[PDB]
C-alpha cells in the first residue's frame, strides 16, 4: 500500500528533467496490486512514455469495462504505442482487445455525450485494422460473439466474409452459434459464396429456425425482378410454411433506419483512416420444388400464414420429388395455378379433384 | 447451337447457370457435323474453301446471340422454310432483331451482334473480346438508345406517368431562337414537331387532373409566356399570366392538404418571383398566382426545385435560388436559407460562390453549382458542410493509363450538370464530360463510371415505362467535328434509358465475375491433383 505513493512520485518526475528499469518496475506494481486500489491503476498513464505490455493493457482496460475515465487514460496510451511501433497491434487483437474495444464503443456510447472519447477510440481502432489480415479476424472474433452492430463495422471497412476455411467459412459458422437475425443478413448482403451459403441450409435445417432459414432461402432462391422462387436443386428434406413466408412480398413492410450507428463509425475510422495515410402487389408466380426430397407436402394445404399468396401462384413444380397423395384442401386453394406438373413422383393414383381447380393448364 | 447448351438453373444471380456440352468435340478430335448444322453456321465453314479458325465458333455464337435475343424466333420460323434458314444467313442478310421479331431492343447487344456478324473472318471480335464486352455491367442495363432526328438541340424533358400503358417523353427544342415542343413515342419513336411559342423554352411540368381523364402540359420559356395544352388536343392553348424574367424551373407536388386531392404549380422566375397555382385552375387564361412569393433579387436567379424524400414529414420542399437555398411547407414561408458561399473549408472560393443548379433531398442535401466539378452534401439542421465530393478525385483514377494525351489538358473539362437520387441506394451524378457517376450515398463512394457513351449528360431524370417501371432517362449529347473548322459543330442528342437497377447489377455482377474467376482456378487443380 505504498506503491500508489511510489507511482504518484514517479509521474512527477518522468515530465521535467526530461527522465530516461523504469518501465519494468512501473510494470510488475499492476501485476502485484491488481484488480483493486484503482488509483494505482492509474499508473498506465506513465506507459505513454517482450509482450507483457499487451497482456497488461487488454486485462486491465476489460476488468474495469466501465470503471471510469482510465479507458481514456489506457486508449491514450495504446494511441501513444501505435503511433510509433504500427507492428504493436498485431499483439493487442491477438489477445483479448477484441473484448475491449467492441464493448466501448457498443456500451450506449450512441445518445451519449462522450464525443471526445469515442473519436479517442476510433482513432485507436484506425490502425488496428490497418492490416488486411487483422480486419479479417477483427471480424471473424466479433461473429462468435453476437455483435450486429461492430460486424458491420468491419464490413464497410473491407474484410471479406469468404475466407475462414473456403470448405466452411463464417456464415456456416454463424449459423451453428444459433445467432441473431440481424448477423446472418450482414454476411449475405456482402460478399458471401454461394457454395458456402448453401451449406449453411443444411447445417441450419437440421435445427428448426424460421429467421436463419428464410435469410439464406431469400438470398438462394428468389428472382425478385421475374416473381419466382427457384428452390429445384436443394436437397431440402421438408418444405414448410413458415419458411417460405418471409419470401413472398409485403407492402406494409416499411422500416427505421437504425444501422446508421454502424455507418458513422464506418467512416470515423476511415476519416481517420485517411488523415493518418495522407499527411503520412406484384406477387409472385413462379414457385419451384423440383429436387427437394418432399415425401409429403401437407405442410402447406393447411390454412398458414401463405395461404394468401399461394392464391396467385400460376406455376407450381414438384417433379422428381417422392410426393403421394396430392392434399384435397391444397388444390382448392391456390386457385390460379395454370402449370401444374408433378413427374418422377411415386403416385399409385390419379385424385382426379386436381381437375376440379380452376383454371389449370398443362397438367403433367 | 441452342441445342448444345445445357442449362442448369434458371435463377439469374446464380454462379453457373450455362454449359456448352464438350462431348462433341471429343468425338471430332478423335473421328476426324465438321462443317456445323446448316442453321447454325459461319461462312467460311459452309463455303468450305477455306481452312476454319477460332473466328467461326463466334459467327456461330454470334447467332446464338442471336437466337437468345429474339428467343427462339428464327428458328421456329426456319424449321418451315430450310433451305431459307441455312442460306439466308449463310451471307451476313439476316434481318433486324427487333423489326422482324418483337423483342425487347437491348441496344448494346445489336451491336455485338452487329461484329459477330461480319463477312470476313479476321474482322469478328476475338473470343477474348467477345466476353470482355459483354462482363460489362452497363450493356445488361441500357434498355433503349434513341437517336433524335439530326441536329435537334434539346435541353427540357417530362414523362407522362399517369398513363401507364405505354409512355412519351415530351421534349423542348434550342435550336430555334422560337421556343417548339417536340413530342416523342417511345415504342414507335416518332418524332413530332410543333411550334407553340415565339421564345425559347426552358423547362416544362407534367399537371394531371384526378378529374376529366386529361393531364396537361406546361411550358417555362425565355419571355415568360407560360403556355398550357392538352395531352390529345394541340390547339387548346392559353398563355397564363406573363411573368418578369425568364421561367427556369417548374414542378408538379403532392399538396392535398384539405382532406382531399389538391395541388400546386411552382413557377421559378430568373429572380425568384415563385408564383403558386393549382391544379384544377390551370384550365383558364391567365390564372391567378396564389403567393408570389419574391425571394431574391434580380441578381439572384432561381434555377431549380426539388421535393423531400420520404411523405412523412409532408413532403417539406427545398429549392434552390441564386447561391441561398432556402425551402418552405404547407405555409409556403421561407423556414430556412442556408447560404452556401459562407463556406469555411476553402481551397477554391468560387466553387461555391457561383449560381445553384439542382439540389436532391435525402437525409442530407446535394447541391451543384456551375462549373462546379464538386457536389456540396450540407446537412437540413446543422446547416453545415458534411461531405465535399470531388469529381476528378474518381475521374482522374481510370484516366490514368488508358488516357496519356490528357497529361496536356490540365484545364479539365466536365462538370456536374445535373443530380438524380435513386430512392435509397446511389446518386446518379451527370458530368458535363460523357461520364456519369454511380454513389452509393451509405457505405463506398465510387461503384463505376460509366463514359464513352456520349458527350455530355445534359439532362437526367427518372420515369416509369408501360409496367415496367423505374427508368433513369439519360438525355446526353453526341458531337463530331466534320466541320470543326468552319466554328461550328453537328450535334446529335442522343436520348437513352438505363435501367434504374444498374448500380446493384454493376456491383452485383462483379460479384459474380470473382465467384466463377475462384471456380475456374480450383477447377485447374483438379487436374494436378
Amino acid at each position: 500500500g505504498i506503491q500508489k505513493c511510489g507511482l504518484k512520485v514517479i509521474s512527477s518526475i518522468v515530465h521535467f528533467p526530461d527522465a530516461l528499469g523504469a518501465m519494468d518496475s512501473v510494470l510488475h506494481t499492476l501485476q502485484m496490486y491488481p484488480d483493486d486500489q484503482e488509483i494505482q491503476c492509474l499508473g498506465l498513464s506513465l506507459i505513454g512514455y517482450g509482450h507483457l505490455l499487451a497482456k497488461i493493457l487488454v486485462s486491465s482496460l476489460y476488468r474495469f469495462k466501465d470503471v471510469a475515465e482510465i479507458q481514456t487514460k489506457g486508449f491514450q496510451t495504446i494511441l501513444a504505442i501505435l503511433k510509433l511501433s504500427a507492428s504493436f497491434s498485431k499483439l493487442l487483437v491477438h489477445h483479448s482487445f477484441d473484448l475491449v474495444i467492441f464493448h466501448q464503443m457498443s456500451s450506449n456510447i450512441m445518445e451519449q455525450k462522450d464525443q471526445q472519447f469515442l473519436n479517442l477510440c476510433c482513432k485507436c481502432f484506425a490502425k488496428v485494422a490497418m492490416d488486411d489480415y487483422l480486419k479479417n479476424v477483427m471480424l471473424e472474433r466479433a461473429c462468435d460473439q453476437n455483435n450486429s452492430i461492430m460486424v458491420e463495422c468491419l464490413l464497410l471497412l473491407g474484410a471479406d466474409a469468404n475466407q475462414a476455411k473456403e470448405g466452411s467459412s463464417l456464415i456456416c459458422q454463424v449459423c451453428e452459434k444459433e445467432s441473431s437475425p440481424k448477423l446472418v443478413e450482414l454476411l449475405l448482403n456482402s460478399g458471401s459464396r454461394e457454395q458456402d451459403v448453401r451449406k449453411a441450409l443444411t447445417i441450419s435445417i437440421g435445427k428448426g429456425d424460421s429467421q436463419i432459414i428464410s435469410l439464406l432461402l431469400r438470398r438462394l432462391a428468389l428472382d425478385v425482378a421475374n416473381n419466382s422462387i427457384c428452390l429445384g436443386g436443394f436437397c431440402i428434406g421438408k418444405v414448410e410454411p413458415s419458411w417460405l413466408g418471409p419470401l413472398f412480398p409485403d407492402k406494409t413492410s416499411n422500416l427505421r433506419k437504425q444501422t446508421n450507428i454502424a455507418s458513422t463509425l464506418a467512416r470515423m475510422v476511415i476519416r481517420y483512416q485517411m488523415k493518418s495515410a495522407v499527411e503520412e402487389r406484384e406477387y409472385i408466380t413462379s414457385l419451384d420444388l423440383s429436387a427437394n426430397e418432399l415425401r409429403d407436402i401437407d405442410a402447406l394445404s393447411q390454412k398458414c400464414c401463405i395461404s394468401v399468396h399461394l392464391e396467385h401462384l400460376e406455376k407450381l413444380e414438384l417433379h422428381q420429388n417422392a410426393l403421394t397423395s396430392f392434399p384435397q384442401q391444397l388444390c382448392e386453394t391456390l386457385k390460379s395455378l395454370t402449370h401444374l406438373d408433378l413427374h418422377s413422383n411415386k403416385f399409385t393414383s390419379f385424385p382426379s379433384y386436381l381437375l376440379k381447380m380452376s383454371c389449370i393448364a398443362n397438367l403433367d | 447451337k441452342p441445342h448444345n447448351v445445357l442449362l442448369f438453373t434458371l435463377y439469374p444471380n446464380a454462379a453457373i447457370i450455362a454449359k456448352i456440352a464438350d462431348y462433341g468435340i471429343a468425338q471430332y478430335c478423335c473421328r476426324m457435323t465438321s462443317e456445323g448444322t446448316p442453321g447454325f453456321r459461319a461462312p467460311e465453314v459452309a463455303r468450305g474453301n477455306v481452312i476454319y479458325n477460332q473466328q467461326a465458333d463466334v459467327y456461330s455464337f454470334g447467332l446464338l446471340l442471336y437466337d437468345i435475343l429474339t428467343t427462339g424466333g428464327r428458328i421456329v420460323e426456319g424449321l418451315k422454310f430450310p433451305n431459307e434458314f441455312d442460306e439466308l444467313e449463310i451471307q451476313g442478310k439476316l434481318p433486324d432483331p427487333v423489326k422482324e421479331y418483337g423483342c425487347a431492343p437491348w441496344p448494346m447487344v445489336e451491336k455485338l451482334i452487329k461484329q459477330c456478324l461480319k463477312e470476313n473472318p479476321q474482322e469478328r471480335p476475338t473470343s477474348a473480346q467477345v466476353f470482355d464486352i459483354l462482363n460489362s455491367a452497363e450493356l445488361v442495363c441500357l434498355t433503349r438508345r434513341i437517336l433524335l432526328p439530326k441536329n435537334v438541340i434539346v435541353e427540357c424533358m417530362v414523362a407522362t406517368h399517369h398513363n401507364s400503358r405505354n409512355a412519351s417523353i415530351w421534349l423542348g427544342c434550342g435550336h430555334t431562337d422560337r421556343g417548339q415542343l417536340s413530342f416523342l413515342d417511345l415504342n414507335t419513336e416518332g418524332y413530332t414537331s410543333e411550334e407553340v411559342a415565339d421564345s425559347r423554352i426552358l423547362c416544362l411540368a407534367l399537371v394531371h387532373l384526378p378529374v376529366e381523364k386529361e393531364s396537361w402540359i406546361v411550358s417555362g420559356t425565355q419571355s415568360g409566356t407560360l403556355l398550357v395544352i392538352n395531352t390529345e388536343d394541340g390547339k387548346k392553348r392559353h398563355t397564363l399570366e406573363k411573368m418578369t424574367d425568364s421561367v427556369t424551373c417548374l414542378y408538379c407536388n403532392s399538396f392535398s392538404k384539405q382532406s382531399k386531392q389538391k395541388n400546386f404549380l411552382l413557377v421559378g422566375t430568373a429572380d425568384g418571383k415563385l408564383a403558386i397555382f393549382e391544379d384544377k385552375t390551370v384550365k383558364l387564361k391567365g390564372a391567378a398566382p396564389l403567393k408570389i412569393l419574391n425571394i431574391g433579387n434580380v441578381s439572384t436567379p432561381l434555377m431549380c426545385l426539388s421535393e423531400s424524400t420520404n411523405s412523412t414529414e409532408r413532403n417539406v420542399m427545398w429549392g434552390g435560388c441564386g447561391t441561398k437555398i432556402f425551402s418552405f411547407s404547407n405555409d409556403f414561408t421561407i423556414q430556412k436559407l442556408i447560404e452556401t458561399r459562407t463556406s469555411q473549408l476553402f481551397s477554391y472560393a468560387a466553387f461555391s460562390d457561383s449560381n445553384i443548379i439542382t439540389v436532391v433531398v435525402d437525409t442530407a442535401l446535394y447541391i451543384a453549382k456551375q462549373n462546379s466539378p464538386v457536389v456540396e452534401v450540407w446537412d437540413k439542421k446543422t446547416e453545415k458542410l458534411c461531405g465535399l465530393i470531388d469529381c476528378v478525385h474518381f475521374l482522374r483514377e481510370v484516366t490514368v493509363k488508358e488516357n496519356k494525351e490528357s497529361k496536356h489538358k490540365m484545364s479539365y473539362s466536365g462538370r456536374v450538370k445535373t443530380l438524380c437520387l435513386q430512392k435509397n441506394t446511389a446518386l446518379w451524378i451527370g458530368t458535363g464530360g460523357g461520364h456519369i457517376l454511380l454513389l452509393d450515398l451509405s457505405t463506398r463512394r465510387l461503384i463505376r463510371v460509366i463514359y464513352n457513351f456520349c458527350n455530355s449528360v445534359r439532362v437526367m431524370m427518372t420515369a416509369q415505362l408501360g409496367s415496367l417501371k423505374n427508368v433513369m432517362l439519360v438525355l446526353g449529347y453526341n458531337r463530331k467535328n466534320t466541320e470543326g473548322t468552319q466554328k461550328q459543330k453537328e450535334i446529335q442528342s442522343c436520348l437513352t434509358v438505363w435501367d434504374i437497377n444498374l448500380p446493384h447489377e454493376v456491383q452485383n455482377l462483379e460479384k459474380h465475375i470473382e465467384v466463377r474467376k475462384e471456380l475456374a482456378e480450383k477447377m485447374r487443380r483438379t487436374s494436378v491433383e
